RNA sequence: AAGAACCUUACCUGGUCUUGACAUCCACGGAAGUUUUCAGAGAUGAGAAUGUGCCUUCGGGAACCGUGAGACAGGUGCUGC
RNA sequence: CCGGCCGGGAACUCAAAGGAGACUGCCAGUGAUAAACUGGAGGAAGGUGGGGAUGACGUCAAGUCAUCAUGGCCCUUACGACCAGGGCUACACACGUGCUACAAUGGCGCAUACAAAGAGAAGCGACCUCGCGAGAGCAAGCGGACCUCAUAAAGUGCGUCGUAGUCCGGAUUGGAGUCUGCAACUCGACUCCAUGAAGUCGGAAUCGCUAGUAAUCGUGGAUCAGAAUGCCACGGUGAAUAC
């Protein structure tokens, strides 16, 4: 299994999704929201998404 | 003008929310009691500005107390001005 | 049923003469309700030894009748013995529990004086 | 004392929205105040370009800003010099990379805000109130609106008795809603005192 | 046509199943009777129910949604207008002239500024 | 009517209340500081509370327990 | 499946945005729920307009927040190399989820 | 006043002022900071421990901190006639 | 699972974009052959449909130099500035606003209903357990038509109170949970158990309101660590009278 090892705070850039040549900082991480809570630059735009490791491909 | 409340709110919100709120927080629940206190007197021996109960949360461009709202962050003339003029976007008049 | 005081049930319920002898408040007679979970408009006739007792032991096992003026009586005289003000405070008569009597408070104060 | 702001009247009818972006209520105060920081730089910056109107839009990761001017050549400078330095301090004051764009005003004299920087400076350089007041309307009646009406007011020509002198040409239907009228002051800080002028132009219904 | 709840009154909206069929209210799959079978002001409220005169033979499931009480019955009453010229149009200007095919636009003035109420200003001195 | 996680004591009185106690020949305490519960340590001992320029001294009693130190001061004055 | 919430404070920039969507999803030809409109959060202020005095003479301001999901059945490459910059509207805020 | 327990918050006691709580320079030294002891009602001091990282065409530049004289501040002080 | 819960469907409530409709448009009368007025048909709405935003030239030298900016004047080893504490919360009396009422068209006790608007990330907090209770601990769902705040309150069906100072609620120091621990003494509220005053519908006078209004019944916001009967919104039943 390709990254089986899931660490926290890790980057990756996915040039094929609307995320590439964007750099942002993780402050925060809802843990008791039970997903990953990243403000991602996506079309351009910094919102706050939830996203899971099984809902976003790993780069 | 109020320049001398301006560092003191300041120097609330430095002393709150960067030196401390976890250390306060902390020490709270240690305070409470999960089954002459060591919390409590440690609680005071942290200054009193740390407290997020001193911050009178105050307008930006000016500093007026009072009409101030959270969510523009200025006092009730300088919303009305913002206003008007079209800074804040999404404000019209409500007639309903 | 009376018992350190000077009020009596009369074909009535035995619990506004009992919130009517001071030194208690109305739980005690919430609890003799509960406790005997009958209906106590009926006759007084028939006063039974038990209410009786069990009114006896709840007045016992609380705050006993007769302590009000016991603590304001206390707390009056060892202020003024003492000499601080807490005391000549409640001996003046205005309300210091944290309520303004600058026009109200005309409970305490009686009729107005002009 | 009682007349509402024209443009707050028309602002969801006729007139745009002078700052355009969408932020939560956690960021929108942020913003508001990187907006106010931003736009009172360059103004008091370029306050001897002649700007009308600074529209800010922020698609929430960065930050583009449109000058609205009647003279392009002195806010970008020479090869865009002074532009690339606004846009740098434009980037540290809003924190996000930056990007200026110079949107131009033809007819300046029908632009309320360049007209009241007009008859401002003139206040400023002891010009008479009236001259300024019948030279604005005068020139907006011949540059092609419909109506025009000036207000000036307080401490005219250094008397102790302030007054509010009031010129007026044309339509200027300030009740009307579907009408466009762009409504501007600005503040002269005279001598004696500060000397403030109103001008609302009127250019046609909506 | 199946004969259904339609129309507003207040803030309700009907939901009647109304059914040719002996006419006993059952309201959430419970009684009339159950519910407020005996309450005094429920006769008033179905008295509007009936209003329309094609009650006589008309079972009647009512959970009309949303409102006041009263609202809710308009909304029963205005429905029925509908259905029945959704049934036959003849009897259209009978309900007209009766005064039941109007909807009933009064609705809630609001709270004013400087005003307890939404007429009501406070009580000044003279003085 | 207060919490009862602890019994709240100013810090610097708890410090002065133990050493009067424990030196025994002490005089006035003078505590701007009014908001203190008054524990049974510091029977004996006369804890002055602020008003005004002027003094209050207050002889702390095995009564005067449970009560704040403010109680027994008057900071406002009246016919 | 794909979950998009895109919020603004303009309709027409709304209405713009949720066509442009909706068109990308046409265009890489799949079907398409309908977009549906979700209720205006109409938040209000009540501000006074005298710097010194007044209660009975005050004015009231409303930001109104729109929302739209499209909610479109079937994602595919094509659209997600196709997003790039697809909105480039600054009035819209869009929310996404798998 | 769309929030008087402190804060807010100006009126009564202690502490401080040529850089003041608050910006600009000119001069010198130190990273910024973190963790503590003691006195005291406390911004006040008097002490301790670790961090000289960020860099300059190093003839050393930083957001910064401490101090010194000047300019300078500052004022919810008066006049809305 | 007899909960739309589950397939389905989009038929309706709805949610929210764009249209239509209401213009004296038609008819009759009055009126000057005009404006208009008065009725009638159609119609959900009828003649500004209701409400709101909108406040003309000016007036009071009305208010703000305490929001800010600003001219002149003054303090500047203080009239700047920090901390502790205190006052803004006191009280012989008088009016201005609102609340609780003087009960029986009402309480008190069991059961059973029907809304709308809003807020939420140091934020909203379910379910379970422990408590008479305020609440505690465990703690899902949530940056929102989901989840939470939040099984509204009058309306009730049966009973009981049938002068009762009534659950109408006043009154110091307690017995307490909770907020921030500078800290509930001067100083928060909450079932507070604290003795159940007064007022048995109110003199001269006075105030608010022509239809969902008055009156009554409950709910949410903003300020905000907490601290409303004030302010800012929302719903229910529903008047009487204009000669």
């Amino acid at each position: 299994r390709p990254k089986t090892l899931f660490e926290p705070g890790e980057m990756v850039r996915v040039n094929d999704g609307p995320f590439a040549d964007f750099n942002g900082v993780v402050e925060e991480v809802d843990y008791e929201k039970s997903r990953l809570k990243v403000s991602v630059s996506i079309f351009g735009r910094a919102t706050p998404v939830e996203l899971d490791f099984s809902q976003v491909e790993k780069a | 003008a109020k320049q001398s409340m301006k560092a003191r709110e300041v120097k609330r919100v430095a002393l709150a929310d960067k030196y401390f709120a976890k250390r306060a927080e902390l020490k709270a629940i240690i305070s409470d009691v999960n089954a002459r206190w060591n919390a409590v007197l440690k609680l005071q021996t942290l200054p009193r500005d740390s407290s997020p109960s001193r911050q009178r949360n105050r307008c930006r461009q000016t500093g007026r107390p009072h009409g101030f709202l959270r969510k523009f962050g200025l006092s009730r003339i300088k919303v009305r001005e913002a206003a008007m003029r079209g800074e804040i976007p999404g404000l019209k008049k409500a007639s309903w | 049923a009376r018992i350190a005081g000077i009020n009596i049930p009369d074909h009535k319920h035995a619990v506004i003469a009992l919130t009517s002898i001071y030194g208690v408040g109305k739980t005690r007679s919430k609890a003799i309700l509960a406790a005997a979970g009958i209906a106590e408009d009926v006759k007084i006739s028939e006063l039974s030894e038990g209410q009786i007792d069990t009114l006896r032991d709840e007045v016992a096992k609380f705050v006993v009748e007769g302590d009000l003026r016991r603590e304001i009586s206390m707390s009056i005289k060892r202020l003024m013995d003492l000499g601080c003000y807490r005391g000549l405070r409640h001996r003046r008569g205005l309300p210091v529990r944290g309520q303004r009597t600058k026009t109200n408070a005309r409970t305490r104060k009686g009729p107005r004086k002009p | 004392g009682q007349k509402v702001h024209p443009n707050g009247i028309r602002l969801g009818i006729v007139k745009p929205w002078n700052s355009t972006w969408f932020a939560n209520t956690k960021e929108f105060a942020d913003n508001l105040d990187s907006d106010f920081k931003v736009r009172q730089y360059l103004t008091k910056e370029l306050a001897k370009a002649s700007v009308s109107r600074i529209v800010i839009e922020r698609p929430a990761k960065s930050i583009r800003v449109t000058i609205h001017t009647a003279r392009p050549g002195i806010v970008i400078g020479k090869k865009g010099e002074d532009v690339e330095k606004l846009r740098k301090v434009v980037a540290d004051i809003a924190g996000v990379p930056a990007q200026i764009n110079i949107a131009e005003v033809r007819k300046p004299e029908l632009d309320a805000k360049l007209v009241a920087d007009s008859i401002t400076s003139q206040l400023e350089r002891r010009v008479m109130f009236r001259r300024a007041m019948k030279r604005a309307v005068q020139n907006a009646m011949r540059l092609g609106a419909k109506g025009i009406k000036v207000e000036v007011s307080g401490r005219l020509g250094g008397a102790e008795i302030a007054r509010t002198e009031w010129y007026r040409e044309g339509r200027v239907p300030l009740h009307t809603l579907r009408a466009d009228i762009d409504y501007n002051t600005s503040e002269a800080h005279t001598t004696y005192g500060v000397i403030g002028v109103k001008v609302w132009i009127f250019k046609g219904e909506i | 046509n199946q004969y259904y709840g339609t129309g507003r009154r207040k803030s309700s909206a009907a939901r009647v199943f109304i059914k040719p069929g002996n006419g006993k209210i059952v309201i959430n799959q419970r009684s009339l009777e159950q519910y407020f079978g005996r309450e005094t002001a429920r006769m008033v409220v179905r008295q509007p129910l009936e209003l329309v005169d094609m009650v006589e033979k008309l079972d009647l499931y009512i959970t009309v949604k949303g409102g006041g009480i009263s609202g809710q019955a308009g909304a029963i009453r205005h429905g029925i207008t509908r259905a029945l010229m959704e049934y036959d149009e003849s009897l259209r200007s009978e309900l007209r002239k009766a005064g039941f095919v109007t909807r009933d636009a009064r609705q809630v003035e609001r709270k004013k500024v400087g005003l307890r109420k939404a007429r009501r200003r406070p009580q000044f001195s003279k003085r | 009517r207060s919490l009862k996680k602890g019994p709240f004591i100013d810090l610097h009185l708890l410090k002065k209340v133990e050493k009067a106690v424990e030196s025994g020949d002490k005089k006035p305490l003078r505590t701007w500081s009014r908001r203190s519960t008054i524990f049974p340590n510091m029977i004996g001992l006369t804890i002055a509370v602020h008003n005004g320029r002027q003094h209050v001294p207050v002889f702390v009693t095995d009564e005067m327990v449970g009560h704040k130190l403010g109680e027994f001061a008057p900071t406002r004055t009246y016919r | 499946r794909i979950r998009i919430r895109l919020k603004a404070f303009d309709h027409r920039l709304i209405d713009q945005a949720t066509a442009e969507i909706v068109e990308t999803a046409k265009r890489t030809g799949a079907q398409v729920r309908g977009p549906i409109p979700l209720p205006t959060r109409k938040e209000r202020f009540t501000v006074l307009i005298s710097p010194h005095v007044n209660k009975d003479a005050r004015d009231q301001y409303e930001i109104r927040t729109h929302l739209r999901l499209v909610d479109i059945v079937e994602p595919t490459e094509k659209t997600v190399d196709a997003l790039m910059r697809l909105d480039l509207a600054a009035g819209v805020d869009v929310q996404i989820s798998l």
